[PDB]
């Protein structure tokens, strides 16, 4: 049964599963005479609960229930190769070393001696280059790919990131070769300002499922952990110390042969004419990042409404491509 | 009266059986509270304002499905057992809710915007009223809109102007609503925002007047704050999860986008940035056509005596101008302003005004 | 019997009606708890209860009690809304212009509304004060709204402000609320005023934040609430802190100067102070106020302040003609010390 | 003794060795896990070492990153957390209760020291300091060897040879510099890591910075 | 009382003991026989 | 107590005796009393305890509010503290706030102090709201004490409301 509260109030019981604790802040009770495993009922389940603080022998069951089913996607085998990432093979060889060869023939380190990175860090532009990056390289491991958005870690309630982050490692035994990422580890890092200023564990716990599990017990190639960040300098240097992050994935921008292969992928969704050619206006432009990209592809149909064309004529990829340098200069 | 005694009137006096006992044996009191969790079990757990959060059952009114966290239903008081289900509405999202209907402002009010008119149509109105052309063409038209300008003339008659030809209502968020100086506001406050626009999406959320959330610094001081490099990250993912065919925009107007955050700001979610521009002459003609249809103006002077002199004003102060024109005839005993009366009022306003001097006598 | 009644009582909150169930049961929002659905009484109407309607609710059976009057009455610091405060033209005025702009600009849109709705044009909102220091239009602000009949409203932005979660925004709020219902009234804001009345030139660090929740919400008043009737009276010498569109209509309406101390407008200010004063024979009140250079309403009362200390060293209830003589001549030197 | 330094230098890399050689048992503590909200926990863990080391003989306590709640600046903020106060108040009485005895010990380590206490200076106390700079040219063909002796190799590898090219590189990013030894391998097209490929990742500098100029600006 | 409730003591005047339960709330209370001064501290039961 | 004070003692008694006890000749002359007196000059000599000596002879509550006082980092609380100072000196008639080192409070912000400093503004507008906000009344007696300043005058110099300024003689 899903417990959200729970509580019990002036109960005598009988040392062997007593129970008795009020899970709120006042009136905090505890359990002694020795210490009892229960994990499945305690004594009446319902009103047994444990929610935020450790106490004793209640740790068996804790309060797992909670609707972030809509935060973690897991995803196995993603068919993603190359859409907005055309041109990042620069990144692909960073990611071929420390991921691709773990996670096809582990077997390999053996005779060579050294060991793969407990974790790979991503590094960028912000909202770009740390999305579908991460699974194109995953199609080609054929691992099991697991996002999960640091956006809903980032409250301060206690037990909330040191749950999911077990979880993940739990489900990652089961199958081998995997992949767990953690989307914005700024929104999770290492300590912020509410877990040393404040009373709770939350931050606090969640950096020790990281070092418990997969830098102390859990293996490299079968369990591997990747994250992404917005700069270095906000993740606690006890993770950013070498045997836990030590690769940096930076993202580049792409050069006009990683231009050429966006578009055309692009333009088989979007009406276009069948004489453009992108060869030379998007040489006319510089060195873009991949969100600009997909503006060139979506502003050159807005010239064309103004035209009143079924198509885009080479004419309305110039204007969009003019808006972008005017406004842009990157 | 008569229809409702003769139809609607028989149907409940005739046959009451059931749907009378359903608000009986579960409870009479009401207290209103969100599910947190919903299973097949016939048991959940509600939370009132109060906080007396207890662990109930579930009798048979609505099916499971249409039972979802995070919305008010319709509970009990003491012993807080589930007797039915009510509408999200009643759970508190936003601190500032303003929903405006039939707004006043339209295109023929504001003036020679016109050149700014077809730069906001086709990034709002256009996706609205004309979905196949950007379906045709294979692209998604763009949610978002940058605008640059005052409050009242560039940030306000714009975005007013739209709603009324679209034929939505007039949703206003202020910016500095979307941080509430508590973490974990950032992400709840802009994911309600896009859910009461979410069924029948009969709205477009407009922004306004935002100083602060625009701007994160490096730091919580200097005028930035740390929730909210973690709200604009949220808002992008809201950005690109929302998909529709244009019936909801999302217009936020600052005075500077350097400060913005690269990812919030996602080239092709955004691709219209109207800056405020100048108007000429002829924008001030439309606006004295207004106020003229009501105002009796003199035979001996024109649209184009008026238009005379214009010095920086946009829309604004064309009625303000004309305040003061109408308010000295009161001066004369007069309900209608004519030519010996527009030369004297239009001095007292062109002159001690704005101090300083831009000048060609630098030479 | 009507003590034995009342000794046990049960306590009543005060709540704010929110909508209306099918069910007969109405939801009222609770500000130190939160939104709460209770029943009706059997002589109170669920469905004439109306958004933002104020009603008593008992706190034992937590059911609605009685219904209230419908008002705004937040927290209160110097936000008092009074009625006809004491002042008079008499007093601070004395100039011709003063007056006339004060008419044209307050009197004629707040008392009839009518004039400017015949013209098909807008009544003035916003007004800003121009001149030099000392002008004393902070007791002239009580005498605006005591003869035109209407309610006077102070607002302090230091109060406003609080540390507090939600304090920045529904403080400033409250102000907006409050404006609906008691808009046939004259508003003054203060730490705005730069022009030697109250001297503050706002804040660098607090209207650094604030001033979005604030300056927007003026002119909300006449977008969205669209409530006539409602005179903001502002005033400073510079706009440098507040907002650089202040100027467009909706805040600033106008822009009001006052004319210096010259000869004429001086001569008449000394006759005010003369009549509550007492004087002798022989006094002319022309000739001390060409004795004097630019003397503002703060200048004269010293004059006539220290012309009254000298006839208390000389045991006299009337101020004589030679103190005025020595009063100048100190007077003038006094405040340029320093 | 007050040791500070960068980290990877061996601040706590000495830490298990001083205990190891004078055999005492090992304690530390995180530096996220002292500064707190609620009276107790950390200011326990004072008085909860102690308690260990009263019975257990000697023991030797140690501090990880002292910086956090040794650090007071100009700043009275020890009133307003009382967590890091009382850890300092019961730190002060601990090191009180024995002062005859060579069985209480209590160290610590951080990255630098930018508050100097007079109650902590004295003898009885943490007072020399200690600095701990970036290993040495020869320092760092130890730590090299210890790397290669745990993988696989030829054992035709010169430690000392290859240790001349590392330039101001700490125990930490010294194994980054063999991790990148073995990625050459693949590059190469080799089952096993030889000699030709530690020659190649060590003289390229690694984990520090990458210069790829090799012309004018 | 078999379900003790967790307090800490805040001062063990001298035969009065300070303590401060979880509740937030401060009592004023003489020192009994049950307990012994050393007995009283904080971060203990 | 302390003697070569004449030219300052009889400053004061027409400016706090009077006012507080003599009041009913001011009517007779036509003028309100003054409301407050300004104090330059080094401290220590007819400021500190000369004034406390002066509310004995007047019977009147002796409040000290100074200049560096009610100085802290929260915000909000400076103008809310001098606001009920002045309600309670309003319902009690004999009551004497002095004012040590008026120049902190006179300091304006010419910069700004970006966060934890909003304050700086905020405490003159209270201290203001009591004189210059409304009529000419004295239900109780601010004297302020300038010790070393150029030019502050927010609302300070000039005969608004206070009458006197004591200059202390350095010769």
């Amino acid at each position: 049964h899903p417990l959200q509260v729970a509580r019990c109030t002036k109960i005598i019981k009988g040392e062997d599963a007593k129970y008795v604790i009020n899970l709120k802040q006042i009136a905090k009770f505890v359990v002694g005479l020795g210490e009892r495993v229960s994990p499945t009922d305690i004594e009446e389940g319902m009103r047994v609960g444990v929610d935020r603080s450790k106490y004793n022998i209640e740790l068996p069951l804790p309060p797992r229930i909670d609707p972030s089913v809509t935060m973690m996607t897991v995803e196995e085998k993603p068919d993603v190769t190359y859409s907005d990432v055309g041109g990042c093979k620069d990144q692909i060889e960073k990611l071929r070393e420390v991921v691709e060869l773990p996670l096809l023939s582990p077997e390999r380190f053996a005779t060579l001696g050294i060991d793969p990175p407990k974790g790979i860090l991503l590094y960028g532009p912000p909202g770009t280059g740390k999305t579908l990056c991460a699974r194109a390289v995953a199609n080609r491991t054929d691992a099991t790919f697991i996002r999960v958005i640091g956006s809903e870690l980032v409250q301060k309630y206690v037990g909330e990131g040191a749950r999911m982050v077990r979880e993940l490692f739990e489900m990652a035994r089961t199958k081998k070769a995997c992949i767990i990422f953690f989307d914005e580890i700024d929104a999770v890092g290492g300590a912020r300002f509410d877990d040393g200023a404040g009373g709770d564990n939350e931050v606090q716990r969640t950096m020790l499922e990281l070092i418990t599990q997969l830098d102390g017990f859990d293996p490299r190639g079968n369990i591997k952990v990747m994250f992404a960040t917005n700069r270095p300098n906000t993740l606690d240097p006890a993770l950013l110390r070498p045997g836990r992050i030590d690769r940096k994935v930076e993202f580049s921008l792409p050069d006009l042969e990683g231009r050429a292969n966006i578009f055309r992928i692009h333009s088989k969704s979007m009406s276009v004419e069948r004489g453009i050619r992108w060869e030379l206006i998007s040489r006319l432009c510089p060195n873009s990042t991949g969100a600009e990209l997909r503006s060139v592809c979506t502003e050159a149909g807005m010239f064309a409404i103004r035209a009143r064309r079924k198509v885009a004529t080479e004419k309305d990829f110039l204007k969009a491509v003019d808006k972008v340098i005017s406004g842009y200069k990157k | 009266f008569v229809s409702n005694s003769e139809i609607l009137k028989p149907f409940e006096k005739k046959q009451e059986e059931e749907k009378k006992q359903l608000e009986e044996i579960r409870g009479n009191p009401l207290s209103i509270g969100t599910l947190e969790e919903i299973i097949d079990d016939d048991h959940a757990i509600v939370t009132s304002p109060t906080m007396p959060d207890y662990y109930v059952s579930i009798l048979s009114f609505v099916d499971k499905e249409l039972l979802e966290p995070g919305c008010s239903v319709l509970l009990h008081h003491k012993t807080m057992s589930i007797v039915g289900v009510l509408q999200d509405d009643a759970d508190p999202m936003v601190s500032v809710m303003k929903m405006d209907k039939s707004p006043t402002e339209s295109y023929s009010d504001i003036g020679g915007l016109e050149s700014q008119i077809q730069e906001i149509k086709e990034s709002v109105e256009l996706p609205l009223t004309h979905p196949e052309l950007y379906e045709e063409m294979g692209i998604k038209p763009p949610k978002g809109v940058i605008l640059y300008g005052a409050p009242g003339t560039g940030k306000t008659l714009l975005a007013k102007a739209v709603a009324n030809q679209t034929s939505a209502t007039f949703l206003r968020i202020v910016g500095s609503e979307l941080i509430q100086k508590y973490l974990g506001d950032g992400p709840r406050l802009c994911r309600q925002i896009f859910k009461v626009a979410g069924e029948n999406a009969p709205s477009i959320v407009f922004i306004d007047e935002i100083d602060a959330i625009g701007t994160k610094r490096y730091d919580s001081n200097s005028g930035g704050e740390r929730e909210i490099q973690r709200t604009m990250l949220e808002l992008l993912n809201q950005l690109d999860g929302f998909d529709d065919r244009g019936d909801v925009k999302v217009i936020m107007a600052t005075n500077k986008i350097e400060t913005l955050d690269p990812a919030l700001i996602r080239p092709g979610r955004i691709d219209r940035k109207i800056l405020f521009e100048n108007p000429d002459l002829s924008t001030k003609k439309k606006i004295l056509g207004i106020h003229t249809s009501k105002m009796n103006l003199s035979e001996d002077v024109n649209l184009e005596t008026l238009v005379t002199t214009k010095d920086d004003l946009s829309g604004a102060d064309i009625q303000a101008m004309c305040t003061e024109a109408g308010l000295l005839a009161l001066r004369e005993r007069r309900m209608q302003v004519t030519a010996e009366d527009f030369k004297q009022a239009k001095e007292r306003v062109m002159k001690n005004k704005v101090e300083e001097n831009l000048e060609g006598l630098y030479l | 019997k009507d003590e034995l009644r009342l000794l046990q009582e049960p306590g009543s909150y005060v709540g704010e009606v929110i909508k209306i169930v099918s069910d007969k049961k109405v939801l009222v929002k609770v500000q130190p708890e939160g939104k709460y659905i209770v029943d009706v009484a059997k002589d109170i109407n669920v469905k004439d209860l109306k958004a933002s309607q104020r009603v008593c609710l008992r706190s034992d059976s937590y059911m609605l009690h009685k219904v209230l009057e419908n008002k705004a009455d937040p927290l209160v610091s110097l936000m008092m809304v009074e009625k006809v405060p004491d002042s008079t033209y008499d007093m601070v005025g004395g100039l011709t212009k003063q007056i006339k702009e004060i008419k044209e600009v307050i009197e004629l849109p707040v008392k009839h509304p009518e004039l400017f709705e015949s013209l098909g044009i807008a009544q003035p909102k916003g007004v800003i004060l121009y001149g030099p220091p000392g002008t004393g239009k902070t007791l002239l602000a009580r005498a605006v709204a005591h003869h035109t009949d209407c309610k006077f409203i102070r607002v302090s932005g230091a109060e406003l402000v609080q540390k507090y979660i939600g304090e920045g925004s529904r403080m400033v709020r409250e102000l907006f609320v409050m404006a609906r219902e008691h808009a046939p009234s004259i508003i003054f804001m203060d730490e705005i005023d730069s022009i030697g009345s109250t001297r503050v030139e706002g804040s660098g660090g607090g209207d650094s934040e604030v001033q979005r929740t604030m300056l927007e919400l003026l002119n909300q008043l006449d977008g969205f609430e669209t409530s006539k009737n409602i005179k903001i009276i502002m005033a400073t010498n510079r706009l440098d802190i507040l907002d650089p569109a202040l100027l467009r209509p909706g805040r600033i309406d106008r822009k009001i100067e006052f004319p210096p101390p010259s000869v004429a407008a001086r001569a008449e200010i000394l006759r005010i102070h003369s009549r509550k004063m007492n004087l002798t024979r022989g006094i002319n009140l022309r000739k001390v106020a060409e004795k004097m250079n630019g003397c503002s309403g703060a200048d004269v009362k010293g004059v006539c302040t220290e012309a009254g200390m000298y006839a208390l060293r000389e045991r006299r209830i009337h101020v004589t003609q030679e103190d005025f003589e020595l009063a100048v001549g100190k007077v003038m030197n006094k405040n340029q010390e320093t | 003794a007050l040791m500070y330094g960068p980290p990877g230098t061996g601040k706590t890399l000495l830490a298990r060795a001083c205990a190891a050689q004078t055999n005492a048992t090992f304690l530390k503590l995180a530096a996220p896990q002292l500064v707190q909200m609620y009276i107790g926990e950390g200011a326990k863990l004072v008085r909860d070492a102690f308690a260990l080391a009263k019975e257990k003989a000697p023991t030797i306590i140690f501090i990880d990153e002292l910086d956090a709640i040794g650090t007071k600046r100009f700043d009275s903020e020890k009133s307003g957390d009382r967590e890091v106060q009382r850890t300092m108040l019961e730190l002060l009485n601990q090191l009180d209760g024995f002062s005859s005895d060579d069985r209480v010990k209590v160290l610590a380590a951080t990255n630098r020291v930018d508050v100097l206490d007079p109650a902590l200076l004295r003898s009885g106390r943490l007072d020399r300091k200690i600095e701990f700079p970036l290993p040495s040219e020869d320092s760092r063909a130890q730590i090299l060897q210890i790397h290669s002796r745990k993988m696989t190799t030829d054992d035709d590898i010169n430690w000392q040879e290859l240790a001349r090219s590392t330039d101001e590189f700490n125990g930490a990013q010294l194994k980054a510099v063999t991790v990148e030894a073995g990625m050459i391998a693949l590059r190469n097209g080799q089952s096993s890591v030889k000699h030709e490929d530690f020659v190649e990742g060590i003289s390229e500098v690694q984990a520090r910075k990458s210069k790829s100029v090799s012309f004018y600006a | 009382q078999l379900p003790y409730l967790v307090a800490n003591v805040v001062e063990v005047v001298g035969k009065a003991a300070v303590v401060k339960t979880s509740s937030r709330q401060t009592v004023f209370l003489p020192m009994v026989g049950l307990v012994d001064p050393d007995k009283l501290k904080p971060n203990d039961l | 107590d302390v003697g070569g004070l004449d030219m300052q003692k009889q400053e004061i008694r027409e400016a706090v005796e009077l006012p507080l006890v003599q009041a009913d000749l001011y009517e007779q002359i036509g003028i309100d009393p003054p409301r407050g007196v300004l104090l330059y000059g080094p401290p220590g000599t007819g400021k500190t305890m000369l004034v406390k000596a002066v509310a004995n002879s007047t019977k009147a509550a002796f409040i000290r509010v100074n200049g560096s006082e009610f100085v802290h980092k929260y915000l909000g609380e400076g103008p809310r503290m001098v606001r009920d100072v002045f309600r309670l000196a309003r319902e009690n008639a004999p009551s004497i706030i002095f004012i040590d080192e008026v120049d902190s409070i006179a300091t304006k912000r010419f910069d700004a102090q970006t966060g934890s400093d909003r304050e700086v503004q905020r405490i003159l507008i209270e201290l203001l709201t009591q004189m210059d906000g409304f009529d000419q009344s004295t239900n109780v007696k601010v004297i302020m004490a300038t010790n070393r300043a150029d030019t502050l005058d927010p609302a300070l110099l000039r005969p608004g409301r206070l009458d006197r300024k004591i200059e202390f003689p350095s010769l």
